[PDB]
Order: structure tokens, then C-alpha cells, then sequence
């Protein structure tokens, strides 16, 4: 298997709103590389022929707002493609989840450990995350928060496999 | 002294050695030989290496609140425009016929604490992308970082490449475009001003002259 | 340089085949033969700006009969020198020749060409493969669509 | 430098190096950037690490 | 690729003449022995098959003139194969280029080192060298000085390629 | 150095009196070259230039020259006085053997010397002494190299765009 | 010895090809056999006046068809002795086995003679490749036309 | 032990040729099938009393076409053990396998008998080349014949 | 090349004959091995197939006389197989050649190093050997002295080649 210790990767999530309300609200970023899309990113150009890989993702986040919005933010992992609807707050503070206050910090880095029962991360297999606002978003009449999020690189990349160009 | 002779292969033939000259007719303070080395010499007063951490370059374009869709172009510099321009920072880097260059490029958006979107800065190296392009997935994967307008201020360096050794400045239109890249729409719409203003400030981090150009 | 093993890089149309013989390719990562993305070198070599390294030819000849394998091939390179290999196979590994650092794979020049002495009677088809050789290099970033 | 410049083949191309970013136009306590670590954490009061022999 | 530390060569220029008078005057020379001639020099005849080479380039340079003959001489490189038709003494001044008059050093040695962005030499690729009168040659009623130049070696040789003969 | 000229003059031009080059301050500060374009940025400050001047000549001939600085601009170069050149503060120099050299101060009224639109600082000339030392069978014309250095500068106002 | 593979140095005619066998090659980097510069072996021998190193002969033969290939090839040195190929090529490595220092190139003498034993019948070409080895030395120089 | 390469010890005459097959040779350096000096180890042989080493023998077979090869060559030795080769050649090294000290070489015996199995049908020639080994000795003088 | 330290050939040339007089007498004997006879002499039997050695060369001479016989002896080399007719006694003695007197010492053994210009000894290149009589031979009433030579053995032999067996 080929080991990189630094990928870098450059490749950002599409922007999702939020418009502002009491509801609680998900946003959900998969972190897929081997997804295509028009153009082919970093990753693919170099390892898409791979079956499978494996390593720490970097993530840069980034939520948009007014200067008078209010939200709790929680951002939590999925790993091995599990899907929640809901969320039991109960269980994030009992897992020591920290919210931040969006109207303080609402920009960040996540590291994300390779974590994966098969093995590796592949084009069904890949990590989630999800920025679960509770109380919803409290903005000025109107306003759309918008999460943008960047895969920034991978560190310690292993990678294995070999498939057919279609 | 037979044929089992040991040969070394060399390149140096004996047929011409040492050449000596030596001076006749008259005087040698009339009769001198000089050796020198020609190397480059970068200037003494001026040079791309005063701009060594310092600004070269700076626009203010503006884009309005139309052109805000997921995608679109919405600021775009030519690199070899960029160094070729008419003010002074770009006027000393059009001397550097050849060389190496590696460019900070910084981008700064003006905003009420009301409107807040995010902006990729990127760099396109092969100028593949003309500025009336609102694609996104050419966008999405070039090299370049998000940011938010409104509290920040972004910064990142990058090297210019050459195929060769050193890179020819002179009458080189491939050196790469910057863009700047909308990826939302703003925060709020309605009662907002039409147009923005952003700020770019190209700077030198590093340059080395490898020619220099006279007349 | 992880790609496996012999990608398959172009396959000789079934009309210049047997009208006497040479063939003409370039030594590059790109199917400059279509001045289309075939395989993963190829896939490679477009999403990418510049490249340098080895690469490993091998062209494979398909007979009628073993009668018909009358000699075996040859494989010419410049940038005439030849290579010669058995009777249904020929390898040529081609280094970086060129004094220059990289070299531009498409829109942002080849590193030689190798000149295969076609067979020149009853035969029945004509492919070449390639490896990536072990110290290449791929050194940028290129948009490429996914259409 | 010439052409015999031994070349190490590297993944990190330098069209894109240290991404500075700067707060311009108010307060860093208003305006801050967290780094964190997602790694999974049993809860507290529960989980199957107190079955644990038993 | 193969190397020669000391790679004698022995190739002499055409010598070229220069009328006397006030215009200011350039003779170029040219170093390229990848140019062929009437017969093939001591380059061809062990390096022609190659592409490209490198190494530091050692120049014998003469001015034959009378002894009532004045003029100032800026021996400039010019690399990576530019022209330059006239020259700015200014930005000579600048670079901390020194002349020298003919009527007190008219013989020399350059020493060229290996300056070139594509990284080596070749049949396109060479470097020049300008002998540049910027006040002209002030000699006796009709005299022509000569200026006559003579690759003498290539120091630290290195080169690659393999052509075809043709 | 910032500047640098080479005009010529021809043989039937060395009468004594004649001007042979001149430099309006004026331009040479507002050039085309590098050292120029570093100086028109300056608007306004003080600026002590040092100019000198050097004739290619056989070992025949050999005349001497007058280099003068007239701060007043009361000679256009269409002048064989000869009462103005021997009174205008410069010296002689012999034209074969030598390269001349001299300092000047840029004189201003006020405190400082206004750069901006500032049509009146000075005009050097080359002036012709005397026939020269041969004049049958030899060069028709010559080149004479002017080199206008910096002594010293002092910025009062830098141009902003 | 900077020469990449095997160059060219002679083919067989195409009338002394099947009438009986024997091929007399004199080892040289010249080509004697015209008492012109074919490729760089030639050349670089031409613009010398002495030369001496090992010679990497190899001789490549082309059937009508593969049952015409009867027997491996031979071929026999002298200064009788042979080494025996397979059936579409032999090699032969002639060492200096002159007792002096150089021998000349032209006008300013070989290192033996190599004898092929040519095919008897149904054979098509015959050619023969060179390589400088690898203790190879020019040491003079020597003025040749560019014309 | 100095000649060059394989020299040249018989030719098998074209009248025993495709007669079903056997072909007994004495391994010895003279040419003990003339009860003539052939070459350069016959000519050692016969102008010395004794010897011993090893020979290396190498049969080179050639076939009307390729289709009559039809087996590989074998190769027996004795003092029944065989050797097999390819289709169109045999190896065989015979070490001195007599417990004495030397042989005479010629009126002052053999090493064994080598036993090819010659080929049984449309066979053209089937010669048999001598190598004399790196262990080799020739202890005596003897006067032979310069005419 | 094979290389051997003492190679004994005990090779005898031929005795020649020189009848008594006052008229200068030369007795030439060449010293080539590869020259064939007869018999095959020891060298040819083990090195007849090479094209050429080197080594230095032992001769026994001898000079077989009366008791009343007197001559005076000069044993001159002779590299590069040049010709010499006569003479000159003041070169010899210039070159510090000391001739012997046949009546006191008429028996040697001459060691010969290797000289040859083309780097080898063959079939045309050989060294010489000449007694070289000045005064001619002063015996009793028609004595004729004979002068024999032996080739003992050469020492630290070398050769190379390969001939065709012809």
C-alpha cells in the first residue's frame, strides 16, 4: 500500500443554508473524495484508481452569519454510515460534547481520526459530519446562515486496491 | 613498457599544452590580460529584491449582489498582468527577465456586521477558468481556502512554477490567475447595498534574479 | 507510480496493420495519439500539468499462426538506436531524456519517440502497453471534466 | 542549477502555502477559531465499559 | 548521464570587424557548438549525438588594434537567448559592470557560468556574448580593429539526450 | 549613477564658443530609465547631482572642452558665444587623456525645491574651446558619454498614485 | 561508450542473401566496408585518428516464415572458433586482443574479422548491430567534411 | 586453457547422417577419430605426451526446416547416463574421471566415450565443437611435424 | 592475456660459420619463435595461436674456436627490426658497448629486455642479436669459429591474440 504522511486535497463541500427559526437543525457533510462531480479533485487525479483508503481527515468549517444571530452549534461524527434524524441531547452531554455559540466562534479546524469498522474508507464507506444546531437559528428577520466546509488534506494516508478506468 | 599497458580513458588529449604567451614588442602596464567571470548582477539601488516581503501590487474591483450565486467569478487577476503593470512594484519586477518568484496574495471584503458570506480565494495555475465562469465544480477543487468576508482577512503564499530550472518572466502570458469565488448567496438580501469592494494586495515573499534585463 | 501493472496505452487499427510497418508514438503519459482519457496513466497525465520519469513500453503482436512470427521485433527510440525482443513481445524501458526538469503533459511535448518495425504479413493485431516505471512524477494540479 | 537537479517526488505542490488569516474588523473575543478532535467518548454514567467483568 | 570535469574543445570564432567611429558598436558571438560548419569540431565529434549538455563555458576574447587606437569594451552575457539591440549604460553602471579600454587591456579570458532556465544547453539553447563600444573605436584614418574570440573549454561538462543521426 | 546620455557632435562644430551637448535638469530627472522614474516619484526635497563627462579620442587629436552648469537656462543650445561659456561656472578638461567630473547643488528660493511641473532646474552644457589639434584626414564626428549621478537626495514629499 | 543500444552498422544486401553463406565483417568502429559515416559509431571514429575497446556485435536474421529458422545461428572470429546463438540472433563480444595500444581508424586496420555463417535458403534479411562496449577510448582527433 | 571459444572437433559425415542414430566419440584432446591435427587443442595435443581436465563439448544440430526438431538432443557418457539440451544443441562437460594422474595423448587412451543420439530423419548437419575446460594440463613435450 | 613468469623453450638457432680474415664479420641470429621448421618447438606447441607476446629473452652464446685464435667480440641488440650493414665503432663506444676477446671469454648467456615499439613481438616484430667481429677473426691457416645461439626461456611472458589454425 502506498503511504502519504501529508495529502493535501483542497476540496470544499457545497454551502448549505439555514434559514432562521425554533426548529432544530442539521447540516450534513459526507467527506467522500472518491464522489465525482464535474471537474476531478486532488484526490481522485492521484488515487481514484484505489479501492479503498484510510487516514485522519482535516476539516475546515466555517458558518456565516449576521452579527446579531444566536445559535448553539454541536458538531458530532458519524462514522460507519449510520443515519440520525434526531439527536438526544441527553446523550451528547453525556458523551461531553461542547456546543459553541456561533455569535462567539464560528469558525474552526476538526480533525477527524480514522475510524471505520471494515477497515478503510471507500466510495460507500466514508466519515460524516454534522453541525446540529438544538434551538435552531435566532437571526434578524430573514437571514440564512450558511455552513461552508473545506476538505483541507489527509494526514497519514494509506490507500489500497485497484480498479478498472471506467 | 609492452601492450599490457594499463589505459585510462580520458578526454584530454596531448596535443595541445600548456599555451604560454609572453609579452615582446613593449610594456606590460601597456599589455594586460584580464580574466573575469560574467555572472548576473542584480542592480544595486533598485531590483526585485527590495520587494523582498513587501507589496508589489494592489486592486480594489468591485462585484454586486447579483453576481453572489454559488460559483461565479467574482474578481480575477492575471499574474502576468499582475507583474507587469504600471506602478512602481511591477515596473522593478519587469526588469527580472528570468527567475524565480514565490507571491503572497491577500483579499479583504468590506461588510456591515449585518451581511456575511464565504469567498474562496483560488489559484489557478493553468488559467483554465475565464472570469464569466459561475461552474462551481471547477471551483470546488482548484487549490485555494474559504473565508468569511466579514471578520477576516486572507492570506496565502504560492510558488510559481517553471518546467526549467528558472522560470523566463519576459513575454511569459502563462503564470497563472487568481480568482475570486463566490459560494453563496449573502446573508441577508433585502435592503442591502447593490455592489462590494474587495481589496488585493500582492505582495513578493521571495525572488531571485537569474538574468537581468539592460536596454 | 502504484498502478499494478501494464496499462493498456493503444491498440493499432486493423487497417495500417498489415501494409508494411512502422509505427510512430510518442513517449508520454498522454494519449497524444488523440492530439481521449484511456487509462489510468493517461487519466493521470491530464489531471496533472507537467511530468518526468521512466516508462516502460511493451508491444504485444498476435500472429495468424506461429508460422507467420517469422523474426522477432524490434523497437527503435530517439529523441537509430533499437532494442530487439523475441518473436511476440518487445520491452523498452525509456528514461527521462530530455535535460529539462518536467515536462507538460496537455496545454500546460514528448520525451522521444519509439519507432515499432511493423510485422509485415499475417498478422493479426498490434497492441502496446505501458508502465509508469518507478520514479515518476506528476508535479501540479489540472482541471480535467468528468464528462 | 542545471538539469541534473535530483528531483524528490513529493504529493505537496507549493501552489498553496501558509494560508494566513487575520481579524480586521473587530474584537478576537468576538470572532474566534476552535480546534478540535471528534474522537468518540463512552458516556459518563453508562456504556458498556462498566459491564466489564460482571 | 555522462560527466567531464575539463572538456577542451578549441573552437575558434569568426573574427569580426569594426569600422572606426562614433556609433556605438556590438559584436555578438554566439557559443554554440552544436553549430556545424565545414568540418565538425572536437564537440561534435564525442557529444553531437546528445540533446542537450551543461557546464561552465571558458572564453579566450582578442582585440587587434593599433596602438593610437581608443575605445571602451563591456563584455555582456546574454543568456537564456534574448536580443538586445542597444544597451543602457545606465543600468551597465548599476549592475556593476566595468570596462575596459583596448589601448590598456585588449586580451582576456571569460569565464561563463552555467545560466540557463530550460537547465541545459542545445542546438537552440546557447549563450551569447556581446562585445558592446558604447563611444564607438577611435583609431587611426581608416583602421578596422578585429575582434576574434575562441571557445578554449567546458569546465564541469554534463549532457544528455540521444539524437538520431541524420 | 541614474543617468546616462551619449550624443555626438561633429568636427566643423568645435569652433570656439559652440555648444556641444546640453541636459535640461528638468528631463534628465524625468526620464525614461529606472534611475528616472525613481526620481519623478520625489515631489518635492533636495538634490545634489554629480555629473561628469568623457570624449573618446585617438592619440591625434585632442582639444579641450568647457563642462558648464547654466542654472538660469540662458543658453539654448544654438549658442557660439564664448562671452557666456568663459564666465559659466564649470571647468576645462582635456579631451583625450581625462574624464571630468564635477558636483552641483540644486539651488531653491524656499526651503525646500518643489520637483513637481518644475521646468527651471538648470540646463548643463558642453562647450567647444578652442579647433582641434589635427583636423585633416581624421573622424568627421564624436561621442561624448554623460553619467548624472546622485550626491545626495532628501524626500520632503513622496507621490501617492 | 555513451551510445544508448544497438546501432546499425551493416545490412546484408539483398542478392548475397540466400546464395550459400558466409558474411566477412571487419571488427572496427569504421565502416570498411565502404574502404561512409552510417551512424554515431562511425562517426565518432571518423573524427578520430585511433581507437581501441571492446566491440558488442549482434547479428539479427529474418525468415520467410518460422519454419525457415532451421538452426541457431553461429559465428566465427579470427585475429577456427565460433559461438553459437539461438535461432533468430547471435551475439558475439570481440575484446582487443591486438597486442598494441591503438589502432587506427582512417587514413590515420582491424581487431579481426567476425565470419557469419549465413542462412542457406528461404531467409529474408540479415543485419548487423554494433555496440561500443564499455573500455572504449578515441585519442586523437581528426578533421572530417560536414557535407 | 587459453583458446577463445568453442573450436571446432568433427563434422559427422553426410553419408551416416539420417541413418537411424548413434555417434561414439573418445573424449580426448587429439583427434582420436583419425586414429590429422584439426585445431588449435588437436595441435596442443599432439605436440605433448600426456594430459588431463575436463572438456567441454557442445553438439550443434541443423535440421532441413524447423518442424523435423522434433526432440530435444540428448547426450550419454561413459568410462547409461545421459544429458538432455534444447531442439537444436547439447551441452556436456566431462570431468577427468580416471582415477590416474594423466593420459597419453598420442603414442605417448581416452577420458570415456560420449554417445550422442543423432537425429533419425531430415537432419542436414551435426557437428561437434570442443572447449578445453579451465583445469587443464599438458605434461610433457613431443616432437610433431611441421608439414 | 595469459601471463607465465619462466617459460623455458630451449630453441637452438642455427650455428653459423665465419671464416678467419681481417674483413669486418656480422653473424645475425633473429630471435622469432612464431618461425616454423621442421618440428614444432616448445613455444609453438603452447603458443602458436596467439598473435603476439612480450617478455624478456635468455640466450646462451657461444663461440667455439681454436686455442690460437684471437677476435674481438661486440653482442649488439637490435629492437624494431631495423637493418644494419656495418657498424660504427665510435657509436659503440660512445653508447659504452664492451667488446670481449674470444681467446679469454667465448661463452654467455645474455638477458635481452623487451623492446619493441608496436608494444609486442610476433611474426614480423623480433628482436636481433649481431656478433659483430671489427677486426674480422685471426685463426690458425684456415679455422672457421662458429657462433651458436640457444633461446633459453623467456621471462615474465605475456601474450595475447588469437590466430586462425591454418
Amino acid at each position: 500500500c502506498l503511504s502519504i504522511p501529508n495529502f493535501p486535497v483542497h476540496i470544499t463541500g457545497k454551502t448549505q443554508q439555514l434559514h432562521v427559526g425554533p426548529k432544530p437543525s442539521i447540516a450534513r457533510f459526507s467527506f467522500n473524495p472518491f464522489d465525482l462531480g464535474t471537474v476531478f479533485n486532488r484526490f481522485q487525479s492521484l488515487c481514484a484508481h484505489l479501492e479503498g483508503y484510510s487516514g485522519d481527515l482535516i476539516v475546515n468549517w466555517l458558518v456565516t452569519c449576521s452579527a446579531l444571530t444566536n445559535a448553539r452549534l454541536y458538531i458530532i461524527p458519524v462514522y460507519d454510515n449510520y443515519s440520525f434524524e434526531k439527536f438526544s441531547e441527553e446523550k451528547l452531554i453525556q458523551c461531553k460534547y461542547e456546543f459553541k455559540q456561533i455569535s462567539l466562534v464560528r469558525k474552526g479546524t476538526v480533525h477527524i481520526p480514522f475510524v471505520n469498522w471494515f477497515g478503510s474508507y471507500s466510495r460507500t464507506r466514508f466519515p460524516k459530519l454534522l453541525f446540529y444546531f438544538p434551538n435552531g437559528v435566532s437571526g434578524p428577520s430573514g437571514e440564512k446562515i450558511h455552513v461552508t466546509v473545506q476538505l483541507d488534506r489527509i494526514l497519514n494516508f494509506s490507500g489500497l486496491g485497484h480498479r478498472l478506468f471506467k | 613498457p609492452d601492450f599490457t599497458k594499463i589505459i585510462w580513458p580520458t578526454v584530454v588529449e596531448r596535443n595541445f599544452s600548456n599555451p604560454q604567451s609572453e609579452i615582446t614588442t613593449t610594456l606590460q602596464e601597456l599589455y594586460g590580460d584580464t580574466f573575469e567571470t560574467v555572472s548576473i548582477c542584480p542592480p544595486q539601488s533598485y531590483g526585485g529584491e527590495l520587494l523582498k516581503g513587501k507589496i508589489f501590487f494592489s486592486s480594489t474591483p468591485e462585484f454586486t449582489r447579483e453576481d453572489l450565486v454559488e460559483g461565479k467569478i467574482l474578481a480575477s487577476f492575471k499574474l502576468d498582468e499582475v507583474l507587469s503593470g504600471l506602478g512602481m512594484g511591477a515596473m522593478l519586477m519587469t526588469q527580472i527577465m528570468s527567475g524565480h518568484a514565490t507571491i503572497r496574495v491577500s483579499a479583504k471584503v468590506m461588510l456591515s456586521k449585518f451581511c456575511s458570506f464565504a469567498l474562496k480565494l483560488v489559484y489557478d495555475e493553468l488559467m483554465q477558468l475565464n472570469s464569466d465562469t459561475t461552474d462551481f465544480g471547477k471551483i470546488s477543487v482548484l487549490p485555494g481556502a474559504i473565508f468569511s468576508t466579514q471578520e477576516e482577512e486572507f492570506s496565502f503564499d504560492f510558488e510559481l512554477f517553471s518546467p526549467g530550472v528558472h522560470l523566463k518572466f519576459d513575454n511569459n502570458k502563462l503564470l497563472g490567475k487568481v480568482h475570486l469565488a463566490a459560494l453563496s448567496a449573502p446573508n441577508l438580501t433585502e435592503n442591502m447595498p447593490e455592489s462590494f469592494s474587495c481589496t488585493f494586495n500582492f505582495s513578493i515573499v521571495d525572488v531571485k534574479t537569474t538574468f537581468y534585463n539592460i536596454g | 507510480s502504484f498502478l499494478l501493472n501494464y496499462s493498456h496505452c493503444g491498440t493499432l487499427v486493423e487497417s495500417s496493420l498489415n501494409k508494411g510497418g512502422m509505427w510512430c508514438v510518442p513517449v508520454s503519459p498522454v494519449n497524444l495519439a488523440a492530439y481521449k482519457t484511456h487509462n489510468w496513466l493517461h487519466f493521470m497525465a491530464s489531471t496533472t500539468a507537467y511530468w518526468r520519469g521512466t516508462l516502460h513500453y511493451q508491444m504485444r503482436v498476435t500472429y495468424k499462426d506461429r508460422n507467420a512470427a517469422c523474426r522477432n521485433l524490434v523497437a527503435f527510440y530517439t529523441t537509430i538506436s533499437s532494442v530487439m525482443g523475441d518473436s511476440f513481445s518487445v520491452d523498452i524501458t525509456v528514461p527521462f531524456l530530455i535535460p529539462t526538469c518536467y515536462l507538460q503533459t496537455i496545454r500546460g511535448s514528448c520525451n522521444g519517440c519509439i519507432y515499432f518495425h511493423l510485422p509485415t504479413k499475417s498478422a493479426t493485431s498490434v497492441q502496446l502497453w505501458v508502465r509508469p516505471g518507478q520514479d515518476f512524477d506528476f508535479a501540479r494540479f489540472r482541471l480535467l471534466k468528468a464528462g
